[PDB]
């Protein structure tokens, strides 16, 4: 007699507050050109997005972070990742060191801090 | 002109207001210490770009299992989603300090943030520590005792200032624990 | 205080003669004799350890706390030397938790079960003020000790009629158990633990196992749920003449 | 045997239709949580003689009648057919618990039970009081972890509402 | 255990808040009815060996088979401790009256009490019956509706003493079933 | 209808053991390997039209004397038939493939095969090679090894679910046999 | 109870062989090291009233909910059982570091240290902090890499056994999650 | 099970910071002398695997001769190749204090793949001990035709370090 999906889309509706995942936020600007007449501040909404492109320079440094520390990787101990889907062929030169790892090596350089 | 403030935020929509010259001069007088508030905005959302690039960072730098394989900071995508939020909540929190309210840090930032964290499955432990990190630059950013960079403000005394970030940052942390 | 099962389906109480031989001057006690001593040195064996089934190059360690029982005849300075020997760490303190531990010594030398985790976190209050010594002194020289056993009977479980909760009954049935029962069988593990700290009870076979011979072990058990719900509000109504009248 | 599998294949057997979207998506379920019902079933393997033996005397217990002479367990040779009889469900629940549903419990205890007992005058009031013991001695952290219980006492359950 | 004024202070502590004026208007009329308590439960237990007699033998009045050959009261070895332990819970329940909150009762005589009686066998629907005759003789001498023994009190109405207690006795039938 | 749970079940009753230890390691793998179950029976039952019409025609075109007058795939009955005579068979098969044992296959479909086309009069050595095409088209969707569709996958490696689905397709030609 | 020796002793009386020389070299090297593990043993008894003053202190600061009201460290009683307990899984550690081998603490400490915690509501994910608050601090002293509190000890490798007090502190952490 | 840099396809620069090397530096112990110890090894990277190729000729010469193993200028280059990629790898695990990066991601496979390509396997135990032998010489600075500056002290136990690092080289193509 009663409908699920309906009344349980309504209670979820006036209770869980409609502006969680839609990322907007307050963006303050102040400009101040230390005249009197210049001190707008202004408060607008604009959707903030995930930058890509920098998280690649705060996730690749914490991993050398992390690789070089030698008492957190005892404490904090990784968990065991599986290689991927690819096939052994039968010679050695192909399945121990593919292409995408064929001559690479690490090189370290140095300098003040 | 302050109310109109929230109508822009009410609306999920771009809507841009501000304040004139004359209208801030009655403003900074109907608020008591209204330069020093806004001293206090300024020493945030001029650092709001170093602030969250920190503190994401530093909750690594004390647990690196959070980029483990199985770790919830990994596949390239959680590290960008987790620095968008440190963005919002520093929005918010600034915000707060220039309104002067947490009224529209619950409602609008806090409410359901706790459930939305558990049903992702984001550990809500290490973002209490990500906030505590940006609580300490917020009240080193505004009692100008910031060792790299200190930037150069009228003298006196801001400590109910920075006694309020902090309580701001611990409403933050009182909704997602 | 009446007690329906204690002297009735169960045995008396074994012990010393009097206590009135202490305020005799020509003697310190009735003066047993070796075959009215050894038996009764077997009952507090029996009761100290469970049934530890202590070899005779376990028993020579024993030797100085009997000889001391034998001309002091206080059965209360026995029990305290034999709870602080050797024999009785490397059973219930060595490979156990600290609650076993605990809930051991409210079996051996008080006959009931402990009835609160107020009562058992106090001691382990006494642990942190002097260790393992100050749990056993402090058990002794109570009152509880002394207005049931004194120094005249082995500290035996004692079917009370009147206890100060209904709780501790059941925790007493779940210590001791049939007499083909040790205390070493979980690996650590004590069993009251769960619901000392949470505040339910035991499980209704593991309390019928203990009880004698000749008290209904086991019937009463209706075959849906054995615990009470918390949560559950039920509607009891009382007949008057005219309707029924639920005094909620 | 009732199970995830032989649902969906006998609801398209009988249909005369391929796997669709929807029988891959209950496989599926098979999945998720066979974590949970497979950890109570090796704890229940590797512990099952101490089990039966505590659950064996809950039914002599409260029935402690049937040790008179006359009743279903008059003489010693009766009385382990007692305990091999209730290892018998404790070992069935193993392979409900296995199979994903309540299949070996239908097929091989359930099926045929209440007209042997009638006839044997065995009483099912007593093949089920060992059984309603083991479902409420159960803690939760304790013996398994939490969804592994549930699992355990719905088969349980399962079987006191079928000897009922 | 509690009474009727720390079950007050521990709901405002899961608020932290501090019992005011709002809260303190249930109080002062337990105080202000606070004679009528005292008058109330010198009626029980003045007539409280009475009460328990007649509640045990008139539970065998309407079911003989209690003192067959086989029932749970049947030696004088059982029937002393079924009067025994209706003494046990008018005790605990005069206890309950007093305080003015079913605590005690709750967790010292209910706690525990159902595997009691389902390891000992005691029969639990007469056990109820036994409890539902003195309620009913609880409430007939506090409102001084009894036939025999008409007590001498003060003019009023104690309609909320005699369903309080009702409602004390009603948890022992709720903790056995 | 036995599964690949209930298989071990029956292995396990015979001795009157219970399952657990070493006989619960191979279905940990087949929970494990389930994915890929699950993508291999999607990837035949999708390309089954086509996968019927291409075994029924390939094996005409090798003996042209079926669709020769008299022949038992001539007329229009007798194709459409042959044509359902087969996608039954498929049908069974990819059951077998899901649940993990040709329990399924045998008992419903393979007992009573080789008696129903002895009074039938179907030739035994034509429906031989019209199933022993189905399976080597079987192998070529489960490896992504066919030369006429190509559908997406994840990366690993999966002949074992392709020389099992053979092994099922063996029992259908050696019923016939 | 069992240290590094007597393990050694009774995996080859299951054996039933004598010790032989093929298993006395890692024998022979604990005692060669055996002089730089006592040496690093005192440098956690000796700074370990604060250790367990900073590890719960700082789960404190990470998780703001506990010193709320219904919080788990709320008042001060369930403050300080919450300091005794840290200092409990730090001295059963500080046993199996000089003995070389975790019987002693899986057997005492670590003993339905699971089922205690869920019957008093103790979180773990919380609890679980604290161990890893001060494991990071016990391999502080080992590795010398204190902020504060420099202590002198000789030169040389102790990163052995700084693996070995992070495996004893997840011996904890896989106990009681 | 190999370390913390499993970044494979993603930009791989990670480097570290200024601040963020003081939360490394008061991390590792002697890490002082842990930052001299790869930079006098990888300042001199080009020089060492020239000298430890050149060093491998100068005792086998057999390896020039045609059949040789370091003719056919490309097979000589693919040495001096593989002489630096052992050397860079090395370098690294002296860094991060683990060889587990270096045990995965370098010497996994390389018995099966230096008998399958023909390549002699003990004449490269010998040029890799050349670089064992070298490296010690740098990291205590007894290098004798170049002495590099540093602070006062010793390095033993990173001199101790590397040789059981290159040892492991060694036990990798046995
Ligand atoms: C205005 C609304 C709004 C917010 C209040 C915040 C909160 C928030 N974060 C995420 C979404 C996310 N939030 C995190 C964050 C974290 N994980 C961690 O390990 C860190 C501790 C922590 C911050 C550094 C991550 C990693 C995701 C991506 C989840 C995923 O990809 O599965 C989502 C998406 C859920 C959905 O869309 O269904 C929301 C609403 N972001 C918003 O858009
Ligand atoms: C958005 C634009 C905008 C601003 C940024 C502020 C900027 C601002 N604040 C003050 C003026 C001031 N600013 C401060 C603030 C501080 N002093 C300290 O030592 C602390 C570091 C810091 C507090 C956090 C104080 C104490 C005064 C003087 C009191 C006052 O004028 O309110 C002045 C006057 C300077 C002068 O004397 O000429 C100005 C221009 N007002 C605005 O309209
Ligand atoms: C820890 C302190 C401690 C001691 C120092 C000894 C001392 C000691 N010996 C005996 C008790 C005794 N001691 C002896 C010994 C002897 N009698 C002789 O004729 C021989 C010369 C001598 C042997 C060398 C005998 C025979 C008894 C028992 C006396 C009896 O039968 O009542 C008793 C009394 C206890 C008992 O009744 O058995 C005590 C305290 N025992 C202790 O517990
Ligand atoms: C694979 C599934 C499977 C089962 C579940 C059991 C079910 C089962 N149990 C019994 C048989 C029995 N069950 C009981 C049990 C009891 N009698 C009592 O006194 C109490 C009521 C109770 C103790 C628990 C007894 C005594 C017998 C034997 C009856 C007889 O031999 O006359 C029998 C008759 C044949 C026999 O003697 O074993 C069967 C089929 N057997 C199976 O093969
Ligand atoms: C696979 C089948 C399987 C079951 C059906 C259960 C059943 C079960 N429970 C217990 C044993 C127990 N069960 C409990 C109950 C609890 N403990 C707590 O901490 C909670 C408060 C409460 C659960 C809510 C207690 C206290 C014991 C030990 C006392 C006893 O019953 O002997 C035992 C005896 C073995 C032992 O010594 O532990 C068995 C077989 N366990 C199993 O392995
Ligand atoms: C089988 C045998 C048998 C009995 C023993 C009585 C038992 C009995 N007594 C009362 C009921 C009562 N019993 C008493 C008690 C007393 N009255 C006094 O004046 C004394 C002081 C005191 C001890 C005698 C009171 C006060 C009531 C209720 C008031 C009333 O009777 O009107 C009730 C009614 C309860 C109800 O309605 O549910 C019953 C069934 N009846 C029986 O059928
Ligand atoms: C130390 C022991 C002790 C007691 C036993 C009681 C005794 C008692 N009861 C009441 C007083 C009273 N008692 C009643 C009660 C009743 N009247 C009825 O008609 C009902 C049958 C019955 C209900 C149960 C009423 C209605 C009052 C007056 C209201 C009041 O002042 O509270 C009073 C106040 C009036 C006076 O002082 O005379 C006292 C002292 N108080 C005590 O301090
Ligand atoms: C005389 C007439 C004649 C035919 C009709 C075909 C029939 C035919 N097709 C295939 C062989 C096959 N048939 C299919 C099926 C398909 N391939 C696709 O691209 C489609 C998606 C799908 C149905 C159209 C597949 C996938 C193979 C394996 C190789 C491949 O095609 O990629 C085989 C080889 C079977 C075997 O190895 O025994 C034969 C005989 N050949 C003939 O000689
Ligand atoms: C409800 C319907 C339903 C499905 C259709 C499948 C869909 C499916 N397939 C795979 C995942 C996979 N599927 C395959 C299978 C193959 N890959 C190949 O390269 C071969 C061509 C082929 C047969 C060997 C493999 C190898 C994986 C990777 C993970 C694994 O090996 O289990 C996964 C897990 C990875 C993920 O979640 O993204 C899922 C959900 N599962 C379902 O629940
Ligand atoms: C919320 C508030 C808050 C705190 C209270 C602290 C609490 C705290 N301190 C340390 C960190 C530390 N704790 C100590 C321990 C001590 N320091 C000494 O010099 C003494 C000998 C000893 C007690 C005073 C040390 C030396 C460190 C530094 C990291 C380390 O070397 O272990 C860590 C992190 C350990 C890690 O993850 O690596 C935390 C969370 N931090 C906070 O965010
Ligand atoms: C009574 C208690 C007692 C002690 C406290 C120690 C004291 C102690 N430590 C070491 C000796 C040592 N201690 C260390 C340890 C270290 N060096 C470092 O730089 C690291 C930070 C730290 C690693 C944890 C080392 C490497 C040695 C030398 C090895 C050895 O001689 O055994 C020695 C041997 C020689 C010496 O240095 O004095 C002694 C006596 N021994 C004891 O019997
Ligand atoms: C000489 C100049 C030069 C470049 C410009 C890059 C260009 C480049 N990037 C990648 C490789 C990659 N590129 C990215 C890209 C991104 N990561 C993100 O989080 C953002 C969404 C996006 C930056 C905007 C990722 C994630 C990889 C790893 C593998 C992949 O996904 O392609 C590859 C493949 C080889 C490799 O994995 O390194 C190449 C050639 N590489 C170079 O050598
Ligand atoms: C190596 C491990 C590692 C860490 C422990 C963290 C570093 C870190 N820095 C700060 C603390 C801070 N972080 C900043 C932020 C900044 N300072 C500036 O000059 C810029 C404008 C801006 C971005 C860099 C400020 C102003 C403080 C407070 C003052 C200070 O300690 O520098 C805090 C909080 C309080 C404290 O513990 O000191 C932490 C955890 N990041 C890491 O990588
Ligand atoms: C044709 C025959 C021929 C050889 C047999 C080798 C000679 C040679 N020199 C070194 C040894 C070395 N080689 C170097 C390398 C260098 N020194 C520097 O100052 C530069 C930076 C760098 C490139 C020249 C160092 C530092 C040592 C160790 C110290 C020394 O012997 O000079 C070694 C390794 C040590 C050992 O003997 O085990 C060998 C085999 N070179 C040859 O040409």
């Amino acid at each position: 007699v009663v409908l699920p999906v309906a009344r349980a889309g309504l209670a979820a509706t006036a209770k869980k507050n409609q502006y969680m995942g839609t990322s907007v936020a307050p963006e303050i600007v102040l400009t101040d050109k230390g005249s009197d007449m210049s001190r707008k501040v202004k408060t607008e909404d604009k959707k903030v997005a995930a930058d890509q492109a920098a998280a690649m320079g705060i996730l690749a440094n914490m991993s050398l972070y992390a690789s070089l520390n030698p008492v957190k990787r005892m404490t904090y101990k990784a968990k065991e990742q599986a290689p991927a889907y690819v096939k052994k062929t039968g010679n050695p030169v192909e399945d121990f060191y593919p292409s995408s790892w064929r001559n690479m090596a690490p090189v370290i350089s140095l300098s003040a801090n | 002109m302050l109310d109109a403030f929230s109508r822009v935020v009410v609306n999920s929509d771009a809507k841009a207001a501000y304040v004139g010259g004359s209208d801030l001069q009655a403003l900074k007088s109907f608020i008591a210490d209204g330069n020093k508030r806004l001293d206090a905005v300024n020493s945030i959302v001029s650092n709001a770009s170093c602030m969250v690039s920190d503190a994401v960072s530093g909750m690594i730098c004390e647990n690196p299992g959070l980029i483990s394989p199985g770790g919830n900071c990994y596949t390239n995508r959680r590290m960008a989603a987790c620095l968008r939020d440190g963005e919002i909540i520093l929005r918010y929190v600034s915000y707060a300090l220039l309104a002067g309210d947490a009224s529209v840090l619950e409602d609008r930032c806090l409410n359901g943030l706790k459930e939305t964290y558990i049903a992702l499955g984001v550990p809500t432990n290490s973002s209490i520590r990500a906030v505590s990190i940006m609580k300490a630059q917020a009240v080193a950013f505004i009692t100008n005792t910031a060792t790299e960079r200190k930037m150069s403000f009228a003298a006196g005394d801001c400590t109910s200032l920075a006694s309020e970030v902090a309580s701001y940052f611990d409403r933050v942390g009182a909704a997602i624990s | 205080a009446f007690s329906s099962i204690q002297n009735v389906l169960t045995d008396a109480p074994l012990g010393t003669p009097s206590a009135m031989g202490f305020l005799d001057e020509r003697t310190e006690k009735p003066l047993m004799g070796p075959s009215e001593m050894d038996e009764l040195v077997y009952a507090v064996y029996k009761q100290v350890f469970g049934n530890a089934h202590i070899m005779e190059s376990e028993r020579a360690e024993l030797r100085d706390a009997e000889s001391l029982f034998r001309y002091l005849r206080d059965v209360r300075e026995f029990v305290r030397a034999l709870a602080k020997s050797n024999a009785y760490t490397s059973r219930f303190l060595q490979g156990n938790q600290q609650y076993r531990f605990f809930e051991l010594n409210f079996k051996h030398l008080l006959g009931r079960g402990p009835r609160s985790l107020e009562e058992m976190a106090s001691h382990s209050a006494l642990y942190a003020e002097g260790g393992f010594e100050a749990v056993i002194d402090a058990i002794l020289d109570s009152d509880e000790y002394a207005q049931e056993f004194g120094s005249t009977v082995v500290p035996y479980c004692r079917f009370k009629g009147e206890y100060p909760t209904n709780e501790e009954f059941n925790r007493m049935l779940v210590l001791k158990g049939a007499n083909s029962t040790s205390d070493k069988a979980g690996k650590g593990r004590s069993k009251l633990c769960y619901s000392i700290a949470a505040g339910c009870s035991q499980n209704w076979l593991s309390m019928s196992k203990a009880l004698p011979f000749g008290t209904e072990k086991g019937t009463g058990f209706n075959l849906i749920s054995s615990s009470r719900n918390p949560a559950a509000r039920p509607r009891i109504g009382t007949k008057i003449p005219g309707g029924v009248v639920f005094s909620s | 045997m009732k199970s995830v599998i032989t649902t969906v294949v006998s609801a398209a057997d009988a249909a005369g239709r391929f796997p669709s979207n929807s029988d891959l998506e209950s496989i599926q379920g098979n999945i998720q949580r066979s974590a949970a019902r497979l950890e109570a079933a090796e704890k229940l393997a590797g512990n099952h003689e101490a089990v039966v033996k505590e659950a064996g005397d809950a039914c002599f217990a409260k029935y402690a009648y049937l040790k008179n002479p006359g009743e279903a367990g008059e003489n010693q040779e009766k009385i382990n057919k007692c305990y091999r009889d209730v290892d018998h469900y404790m070992r069935l629940v193993n392979y409900c618990l296995v199979v994903g549903g309540t299949g070996p419990l239908d097929e091989w205890g359930i099926a045929g039970a209440r007209e042997v007992y009638r006839t044997l005058n065995l009483p099912t009031s007593a093949y089920v009081a060992s059984i309603a013991y083991t479902r409420d001695r159960l803690c939760v952290p304790r013996d398994m972890s939490a969804q592994a219980g549930v699992e355990f006492s719905a088969y349980l359950d399962y079987l006191i509402n079928a000897l009922s």
